[PDB]
Order: C-alpha cells, then structure tokens, then sequence
C-alpha cells in the first residue's frame, strides 16, 4: 500500500533548563530549579564564583 | 549598547511614617545591585540628630 | 561626605590587572565593591563572533574532508577568538589558509580596526597539502548572552544556508574580585581602600571598563534622585 | 487514489514553500522550527460537498 516513503533526520541542540533530572554517582537527585546569574553566584575571596 | 531605564512608580504612603514605593523596569540582577546598594547606605551612613 | 578617586592602575598581564581606588570612607569600600563586581560580571561592551558562513559546509554537523575538527568544533572555538573593534558595529573578516599546518588567529586578513589579542589562539588543525578553507567570520558588537537559539525569530529570511550562528558570548570580563584594605591617608580618621582584583581577555582596558560600569550605575539611579 | 509528493500544496504563502526545493523535500542543511513543512504531501479527497 505505501508507494513512497520520506524520511527526515533533525538535530536539534539542547541545553539545559528548569525541570531537567541531574544526579551524581552517589544516589543524588535533582531538578535544575532556577538558571541563576553569575553576578549572584557565590564567590570566594579570589573572586571565582560557584 | 542602550540601557533600559524604569517607568511607572505609583507610591502607596502607609500612614505618615513608612511607606513601600516600587520600580518595575529593571533588568537582569540590577534590582539587587541597587536595593542592596541603597539598603546600604540607608542603614548606615545618613545624617541625623539623636 | 568626603568622595573617592582612582589611583595606580596595576597592568600584570594582557589577560588581568588589580585598579585601586584610595579615598573610600567608612565601609563604602564593601558599597562600592559589591556594587561594583554587579555591574563588571554583568553588563559589558563586548564583540562576540556571531554569523559564519564557511567554504563548503551545509550545516554545523558535517565534516570539511582534509581538517580534523568536527565543524561544530570549530564553531565552539570562534566563540572564544577575542577581538576588538573601534568604528564598526559589526565588521565581517575573510579567514584563508591551507597547507599542512595550524591555522592560527593571526592568519585572517588584517584591517583598519582589526586588533587579534591572541594571534596564537587555535581556531582549527589543517591535515593535508591542498586543502584550503576560506571562511566569511561576521563579527558584531553588544551586551550580556545572546545564545544562537533566541536569534532565529527575526530571521526575515536568513537563506544562506551556509551561514552558521554561534552563540553570543558577549563581555570582557572572566573573574572579578574586590579586596576593601584600610588605606590611611597621612592625615585622617580611618579611611579604606578598595583592590578590584579583574580578569579579562584583554579586548577592554581597565580604566575604561570601570568608568562605563559607573556610568551606567548613576545612569539607573537617574530616575531613583526623585519619583 | 495514490497521494503525492509534490511541492504543490493548497493554501500555503511563498515562504512556506520556500524552504522546499522544486520536489517537495527541505533542503539538507536548512535549519527549521515549529511548524515548518518538511515534506510536501497531498492525497486525494473528491466531492467536498460543502
């Protein structure tokens, strides 16, 4: 019955954004809640944020 | 390279003394760097007689 | 209500520097600081390569035979080529190169404004004898994060299939790190100090970067003086 | 009856169509979004009857 077929391949890139799952190997789980600006991140006396 | 500017202040007086005035347009992380700013100065240093 | 003043402005490397700012009063070198590092992480002039339209690639997921560097490979590394720029707002540059070899940043063509902090810096590897790679790098000038996804809603028909986007990277500054020690004037009370330890990738000088941070600063505080 | 392949579709502006080439079939290489027509296909349906 099928006379032709057309198949399309897409890449979509995604990045990361609230409601993702995140875990470390310890049994830790996650779910990215706000994507937060460098300017509020915590820094240390060296000035390098979190 | 322009920068938003805020609009619209209405100031809602609580009696004589205190009152919560508000700022809408201020953008990414610039309501912290000015509340805090002003939270600064304001706690601290300010003329007054006692 | 004694007011500051710069000083010493400390080079060290083409990267970073430690500006100083001596006449600051009681914990006004915390007020600034902090509101200082605010507005330097934030909201900066920065030109971050953005369209790139290369010799025979259809889409940032293919390979260019005779180079090792996945096309998205080297789409990432445009990001991170630092230049400046001084009477364009975006200025497109003409990358040509071949031969077996590195193709550095410093093998673009030169122009009037074109000023390539990182001549070094590796924008991809080159594996065989002939093979060429001419590439249009259209670089323009802003602010903050644009990422290459929020681009495409203008469009307005963008066509040229082989201009790729990247993401905007736009800003100077790495780290930034403010140290308030008490500075005492030969003369006076107590007085502080302010050390705002900055790192950068060397396409803003110092002295200019802290001046347009404060000017935005009083800028906003425009409409604060009244109601 | 057979549906078909080809690029001519009822009721769609030029810059629907454009991404199509001459057959009906996106571009390789043509970045799209939500709702942008990847394949033209069309299948008969006689008498209306409206």
């Amino acid at each position: 019955g099928v006379l032709k077929i057309v198949k399309v391949y897409l890449a979509v890139k995604r990045r990361i954004q609230p409601g993702d799952k995140m875990a470390g190997r310890h049994g830790n789980k996650g779910v990215i809640s706000k994507i937060n600006p460098i300017e509020d991140m915590p820094y240390d006396e060296n000035g390098t944020p979190v | 390279t322009e920068f938003l500017k805020p609009r619209l202040v209405d100031i809602e007086q609580v009696s004589s003394t205190h009152a919560k005035v508000t700022l809408e347009p201020l953008e990414r992380g610039f309501g912290h760097t000015l509340g805090n700013a002003l939270r600064r100065i304001l706690l601290s240093s300010m003329p007054g007689c006692a | 209500f004694l007011k500051p003043r710069l000083v010493d402005i400390e080079q060290v490397s083409s990267t970073h520097a430690k500006v100083t700012l001596e006449p600051l009063e009681r914990g006004f070198g915390h007020t600034l600081g902090n509101a200082l590092r605010r507005i330097l992480l934030s909201s900066m002039p920065g030109c971050a390569v953005t369209e790139v339209e290369i010799d025979g690639v259809l889409h940032e997921y293919s390979t260019k035979e005779g180079v090792q560097e996945d096309i998205l490979e080297i789409l990432l590394n445009l990001k991170g080529l630092a230049v400046r720029v001084q009477g364009k707002d975006e200025v497109i540059l003409t990358l040509n190169k071949s031969g077996i070899g590195p193709v550095t940043a410093a093998d673009i063509t030169h122009d009037g404004d074109v000023e390539i902090v990182k001549p070094q810096h590796v924008i991809c590897h080159l594996t065989d004898e002939n093979a060429s790679i001419s590439m249009r790098i259209k670089v323009q000038r802003g602010r903050g994060y644009v990422p290459a996804s929020t681009r495409i809603h203008s469009e307005e028909d963008e066509r040229p299939i082989g201009r790729l986007l990247v993401d905007a990277c736009y800003s100077p500054v790495e780290r930034i790190a403010y140290n308030v020690e008490a500075a005492r004037v030969e003369q006076r009370t107590d007085l502080d100090k302010l050390v705002i330890e900055m790192e950068t990738n060397g396409t803003i000088d110092p002295e200019e970067a802290i001046r347009r941070a404060a000017t935005i600063l009083a800028e906003q505080l425009e409409a604060f003086v009244d109601l | 009856g057979p549906e078909e392949i080809t690029a001519d579709i009822p009721n769609v502006g030029e810059a629907a169509l454009s991404k199509l080439d001459e057959s009906g079939i996106v571009y390789i290489g043509a970045e799209v979004t939500g709702g942008d027509i990847l394949v033209g296909k069309v299948t008969p349906k006689g008498e209306t009857q409206l």
